[PDB]
């Protein structure tokens, strides 16, 4: 016997609601109801609604059954997430809809929307993409959990409903190795850090493979010291990523008053109208300020609602600046531009620019 | 007022996760004192009580994590430890575990109740729906909790597997695709599972210089950020003509500003429309998806589907953040998948050979060059990989492309060359 | 007293012609008249008529001479070149022009024309930006005299006509480190080795500082050798620049079956209509054949046509690439795409791609 | 024939190289045959040959230079020896000197008599109109002729001295400008000039780690090609409206389609046109001049005028291929042109103290960044010297920038900070 291994998932064809798994490839089109429903009509002719709604990511196991009591009945007992970590049901009868909807939301507090139509032209802000933060991760500059709950209580009304004229990702990273698409988000909150680390002699040697550490500086600050057996860091050359106290335990940076977070905009990942684009930082930093974040939350709001005000029909945050410049867009968000906000990272290559980071190209 | 900071936040309109946090604890607890067989009813408590100190801090309270797995494999189990451990006893050992989802994350109450079920017992009843990579997330257990968790997982009626950590093949994750969209120009959530059974080994034993991860997409709308999110991104087009139902149209123009909306937001100019007839240049179209994405019921991806691959998309760490760029214009997604799975393995003997230590494949080719990728993978370079030929003239060109001269015989002669 | 030194160049206020120091800095407004001839009007009335003249840049003092004399007839004893080295005359009698044009044919053999017309939209070839090759040169890999004379020959209907839709600049560079502005030309022709340096340790150790030789090359390839005190080159890591003979006469790389020219398209230099651009390479190699390079400059000919034959009004090389995309430009131009055009050119840095390398910008 | 290969290269209707050196041979020759004070009437005929050999072996028969110079200056005259010398005596010896032109080009014929009497007597007769900075190029003589050469092109009633080689200040150059042009928004040739004056010790004497050029244009179509070839650039711009000329407009109006050639071209939509009324948004326009380029006569440069300065254009060698980039986004430029030198001597300095050897003032600026040059200039960043703000957060924060913490103390009291 022993213990069965190598088996992996579930196979997905399995989990299919009934509905979903006769008309598997084999669908007409999909129509927009009101915000947070969404139908699909089969090329057989057959009609199920989608139906969204926003989630903390983080669930209890009881908030888990609660969601499966719900899905039995207005659902077949079937059930789905999504990759901005929504949870989708599927209803048959559209008339138990809105039963659904309010059933929902009287149980587990789960807000209906998270949709957007571009064949109308009107967008609905989607969640947060996050991350541990101080819930569980032992490099984070900021926390995920509270920073987005704090964000997204301020902008709400955007998530219900379809307020705003083009797709906007809202995404956050805690720290610098940018888990989740952060790097390519129309708004990204990083958590950064400002402060060099102190070496731990005592904790480098008996823990620290050294050469890997020095090898994991980007701009090799860190210099191995023979005597000794220890790390040197040239502070001149320290941009407080934090890798080296990925790498080592005896290299913490941590300074609860200057880490923060960085907000970045210009990202995007589709295709659609224009090219994939990184993000770009526009404020340098913003304080930790548990529980509210209000200083981030403020810089957000001022932003979104800049773009959100002039933007025309589709025009993403990225492609209004490529129509207005940076000159009007640092104006009109009311950020000010600093030398920080010039690149100095030397170890991306020139070339890279010049790949086709796109599926964009003709035949 | 036991965490005053933390309570701040479960007001609000949107759903509060120091209420989820809460709601476990509580019910655990409950569940413990009526006789259930739960091994960690502290857990989700103390780590209440441990961000509530964070939240005062302003820092972390988690140190680094002695390695842990579980028998047979080397990956898909993080360990973490606290560094109030005698303070809070309970959070001394809080170690993750990441749970293969199902392709699409697609789910049936039952086997949800089955994680649910093992979690209460051996965790502390917290997870996360679902990982960035697209795992779901076991958050918090003790280490030899972790074993006897993993054999009974597998012995559930739907029963799940661990995912991916360290330097292995991550857990694949795939759009809904064909399951509940019209746009999928392939069976996206085939191809992730498949693919997953297949490397199997490569999965749950960590073997190469690093991680890599694969991310399937229906069409270019790239639904799972797999060209910023990944190291190989297969997304989904086609060859052919976008096909236009004209009828349908009309119904648009009926009330759509079709010009301003759809015709003048077209990147390459390739759509028209006269107020009759709409007429796409294909051989101008970029398939961006825009236009389809406009008129969904009238316009359609072409007959002729597949992929392309778009290698070295990573976070920024050591030599930058990278969006995917062109590997293979166009591949054929058909089970088995065996032309996608020659250039998977073509890779990583190549990587596995030549990596550096915690080397990103992208990396690789930045260091190597994509003359060498391109052997690698049995491919010709091709325009279409980048975004402009090259600004300066600093080629290398291959021994075998040059003439024959009295020098190069002098290069022979000293064994260079 | 001693010899003077330190006192510059002539002050070319003294060397202006009368009408031209009389309305300096005071023109209404110019007009192209015909190829080769420009009027320029004055505010206060004075009309000048500006003859330009193509000229190989290798002079004879004969031919400045004569060129002197014709000056001293048709504009009274004033004269000046152009920034691609062409030569113009000053005449204030209309119905001198074609006189002057006529001698200047006669007496020196060099054509009136290198203009163009903006308003008409109407484009003369100039001047091909040209250095010294093997004229005076030791470290080319092609000549520049004989390609520029070959080209000129065959593209010498463009240099007296206004026959062109936009402007295109030609320029050839006689190695890599392109004296001129080759490397922002519509069309460039820039001269390359395909083969390593042969260390001669003998010449490195007697005449090469070491050190020095080392950091000069791009790709890391050179390391010091102590024991032998000389260079060792890493010939997997060596795409043969030149740089280090340059630095180092003990490091030559020529070889004369393998030296050839790369062709460059899509430099602009100028803000109209779009920023400025650095050449990229399209043609990885032809080899030398003196003295007419017919494979260089028949590939040089094919470029052009095609660009000519399907550009609008204005839209230069790069403007007409903008347009029609990579794909189809190789396939118009009849070029094949190879695995030498992707760069790989590690050490410049990404952050250089994000500078506004430009005028173009709001106030 | 003795020259049967640059025979073909008297072919064709181009002006001929090979006419000007035979010219050059003939006549030098026949000069010194009249007992004319030519003291190389063979420089000509010995280039010729040694072309034509080279010709034949595709390649160069010039080897690299002994240091040569004229008495005071270090810079200037470019050593150049043949390896032929043996065979070719009279070009064993071959050396250029660049000698200063004036501003744009601009000559009497009387100066230009004066520099062709001077070459005559003691050089080879050959020259280039002109070198690819600016200067007279006087093709080669020998190293005992340069200094008695030097003195009467002194002494001539218009004298010229030597322009820039080496580790300088190298010739500045400058457009034609206000001279002939009605697009000019400085003096360029002025501005020129003054410079070429100003820092005559630092052209004639090189002290820095490497070469420095500049180039000045009038307005920003750039007709020196300043941008690619200096590494500073003086490109003149306006601060306020583009002067338009309505009633010109409409005469332009009447032959022109100025929708098409100039409207749709705007690369920033500022300029519209509705068949009687031009409007020019200037705080959309960007100054890229094709709107007064297509239309002279009705559309003028503003009337608050300097230049932008652009930093760090070089050729590729080291780190690549420069176009220059927004260092200052405008400068009054009125003589004295204090603003300008100052921003050039505190370059300079910093340069002549940081520098490597070898190292361009682009290159440096890569390497130690924006904010020490901005410093060094005393000037504030600016959104106008990027095309984008960074993609990635890894920025450096000055000391002054970060709260008082518990931390900023520990590493104040480690010799850190
Ligand atoms: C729900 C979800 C499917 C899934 O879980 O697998 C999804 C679903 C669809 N996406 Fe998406 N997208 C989903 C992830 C995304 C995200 C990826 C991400 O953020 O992680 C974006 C890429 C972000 C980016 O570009 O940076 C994405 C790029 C798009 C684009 C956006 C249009 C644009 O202008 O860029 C299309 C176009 C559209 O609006 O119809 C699109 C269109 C769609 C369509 C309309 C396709 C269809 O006809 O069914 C699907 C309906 C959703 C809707 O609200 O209209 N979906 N798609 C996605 C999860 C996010 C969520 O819960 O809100
Ligand atoms: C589990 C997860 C957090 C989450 O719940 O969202 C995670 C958390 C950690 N990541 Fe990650 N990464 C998670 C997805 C990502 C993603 C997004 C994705 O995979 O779709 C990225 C960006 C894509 C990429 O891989 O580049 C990401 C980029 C990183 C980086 C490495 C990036 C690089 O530049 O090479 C760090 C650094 C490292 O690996 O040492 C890292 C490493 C880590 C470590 C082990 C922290 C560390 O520095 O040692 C994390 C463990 C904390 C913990 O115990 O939970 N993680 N990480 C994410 C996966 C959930 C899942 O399994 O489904
Ligand atoms: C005489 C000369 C300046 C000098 O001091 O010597 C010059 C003079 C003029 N240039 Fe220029 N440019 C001169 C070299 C240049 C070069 C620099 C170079 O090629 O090395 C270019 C920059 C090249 C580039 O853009 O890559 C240059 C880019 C322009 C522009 C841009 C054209 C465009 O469409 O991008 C204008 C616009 C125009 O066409 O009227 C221009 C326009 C002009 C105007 C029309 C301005 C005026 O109001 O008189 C002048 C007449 C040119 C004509 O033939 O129409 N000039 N101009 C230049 C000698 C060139 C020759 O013999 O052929
Ligand atoms: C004379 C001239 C060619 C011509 O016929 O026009 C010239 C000729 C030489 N150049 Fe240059 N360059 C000439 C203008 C340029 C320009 C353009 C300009 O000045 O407007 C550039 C590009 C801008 C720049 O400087 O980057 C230029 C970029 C170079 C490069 C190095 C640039 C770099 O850092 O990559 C080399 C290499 C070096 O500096 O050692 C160089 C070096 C040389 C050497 C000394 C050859 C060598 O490898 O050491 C030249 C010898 C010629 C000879 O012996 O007869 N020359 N060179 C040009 C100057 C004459 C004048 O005074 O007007
Ligand atoms: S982004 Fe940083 S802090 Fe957040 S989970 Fe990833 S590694 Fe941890
Ligand atoms: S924080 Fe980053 S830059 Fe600083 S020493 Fe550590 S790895 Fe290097
Ligand atoms: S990527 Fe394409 S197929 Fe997949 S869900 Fe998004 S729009 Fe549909
Ligand atoms: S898919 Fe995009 S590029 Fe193609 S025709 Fe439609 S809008 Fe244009
Ligand atoms: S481009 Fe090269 S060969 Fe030509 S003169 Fe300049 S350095 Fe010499
Ligand atoms: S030729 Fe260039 S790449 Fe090769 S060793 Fe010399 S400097 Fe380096
Ligand atoms: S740079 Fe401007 S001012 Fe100078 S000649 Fe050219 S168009 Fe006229
Ligand atoms: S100068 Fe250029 S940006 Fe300004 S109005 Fe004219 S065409 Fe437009």
């Amino acid at each position: 016997e022993g213990v069965k291994t190598d088996f992996g998932p579930p196979y997905f064809r399995d989990l299919l609601h009934p509905v979903i798994a006769k008309n598997y490839g084999k669908w007409k089109y999909h129509e927009v109801v009101k915000p947070g429903v969404i139908k699909r009509v089969a090329e057989s002719g057959d009609v199920i609604y989608v139906v969204r709604f926003g989630t903390p990511r983080l669930l209890s196991i009881y908030t888990v059954r609660e969601l499966c009591d719900i899905a039995d009945k207005y659902s077949d007992g079937y059930l789905r997430w999504t990759s901005r970590n929504n949870v989708e049901f599927f209803v048959t009868d559209e008339s138990k809809i809105d039963d659904l909807i309010n059933e929902v939301q009287e149980r587990v507090g789960f807000p209906c929307g998270g949709t957007w139509d571009a064949v109308k032209g009107e967008y609905g802000l989607s969640n947060i993409v996050h991350t541990q933060g101080w819930i569980h991760c032992h490099t984070p500059a900021i926390d995920a959990s509270g920073i987005v709950k704090a964000v997204m209580d301020e902008l709400y009304e955007y998530f219900t409903d379809h307020k705003l004229p083009a797709m906007c990702r809202i995404s956050l990273a805690c720290c610098a190795n940018m888990c989740g698409a952060v790097h390519a988000s129309d708004i990204a909150i990083v958590g950064i850090h400002r402060t060099p680390p102190i070496p731990n002699d005592e904790a480098i040697r008996k823990t620290c493979e050294i050469p890997s550490t020095v090898a994991a500086c980007p701009t090799g600050a860190l210099k191995p010291d023979m005597k000794n057996k220890t790390i040197k860091v040239d502070v001149e050359k320290c941009m407080y990523c934090g890798n080296c106290y990925t790498m080592c335990p005896g290299m913490p940076l941590f300074d609860p008053e200057n880490d923060g977070a960085a907000i970045m905009v210009g990202g995007k990942l589709s295709e659609a109208r224009r090219m994939p684009e990184l993000s770009k930082v526009v404020v340098p930093w913003v304080p930790n300020e548990p529980p509210r974040w209000p200083t981030l939350v403020k810089y957000v709001k001022q932003i979104l609602e800049a773009w959100a005000a002039n933007a025309n029909k589709h025009e993403r945050l990225i492609e209004w600046v490529d129509r207005i410049g940076w000159e009007r867009f640092f104006e009109l968000t009311g950020l000010e531009f600093t030398q920080h906000l010039i690149d100095d990272y030397r170890i991306t290559p020139y070339f890279y620019s010049e790949f086709r980071a796109s599926t964009q190209f003709k035949w | 007022s036991e965490t005053p900071l933390l309570d701040e936040l479960e007001k609000g309109p949107w759903p509060s996760f120091v209420k989820e946090i809460k709601k476990t604890a509580e019910l655990m607890e409950k569940a413990a004192a009526e006789g259930k067989d739960v091994k960690m009813p502290k857990g989700a408590r103390g780590l209440l009580k441990q961000l509530e100190i964070s939240y005062k801090d302003k820092k972390t309270h988690w140190k680094h994590g002695g390695i842990v797995s579980v028998v047979g494999y080397g990956g898909g189990v993080i360990g973490r430890y606290s560094d109030l451990g005698e303070q809070i006893p309970e959070v001394e050992h809080f170690h993750t575990m990441r749970i293969n989802q199902p392709s699409g994350w697609f789910y049936s109450t039952k086997a949800l109740r089955g994680l649910c079920d093992v979690w209460e017992k051996w965790g502390s009843g917290l997870t996360n729906f679902h990982g960035s990579t697209g795992d779901i997330i076991f958050l918090g257990t003790r280490s030899e909790y972790l074993q006897p968790c993993f054999e009974d997982l597998g012995n559930l009626e739907i029963p799940f597997d661990i995912g991916g950590s360290g330097s292995d093949l991550r857990t694949p994750s795939a759009c809904m695709g064909p399951a509940l969209c019209e746009f999928a120009c392939y069976d996206t959530l085939e191809l992730c599972y498949d693919l997953t059974m297949t490397y199997q080994d490569e999965l749950h034993r960590p073997m190469w210089p690093y991680k890599f991860k694969i991310k399937c997409a229906g069409c270019p709308n790239d639904c799972v950020a797999s060209k910023a999110r990944s190291d190989f991104a297969i997304i989904g087009t086609w060859k052919d003509d976008i096909k236009v139902d004209q009828e349908a149209v009309k119904e648009y123009a009926s009330w759509m500003d079709i010009e301003n909306e759809v015709v003048k937001l077209c990147p390459t100019g390739a759509i028209k429309w006269d107020g009759k007839e709409l007429t796409i240049d294909n051989r101008e179209c970029v398939r961006c998806m825009h236009c389809i994405n406009k008129m969904p019921k009238a316009l359609k991806p072409g007959d002729e589907r597949g992929a392309t691959i778009l290698i070295g998309g990573k976070a920024p760490f050591v030599e930058g953040a990278v969006i995917g760029w062109v590997a293979v214009p166009f591949v054929e997604v058909e089970k088995p998948y065996d032309e996608i799975k020659e250039i998977l393995e073509a890779i990583w003997d190549w990587w596995d050979e030549e990596g550096k230590f915690r080397e990103r494949i992208g990396e690789l080719i930045w260091r190597k060059g994509m003359r060498e990728f391109l052997k690698v993978i049995g491919r010709e370079a091709d325009v279409r990989m980048v975004k402009a030929p090259r600004n300066n003239p600093f080629m290398f060109f291959e021994k075998d492309e040059l003439k024959p001269s009295a020098y190069t015989e002098e290069l022979k002669k000293r064994g260079m060359w």
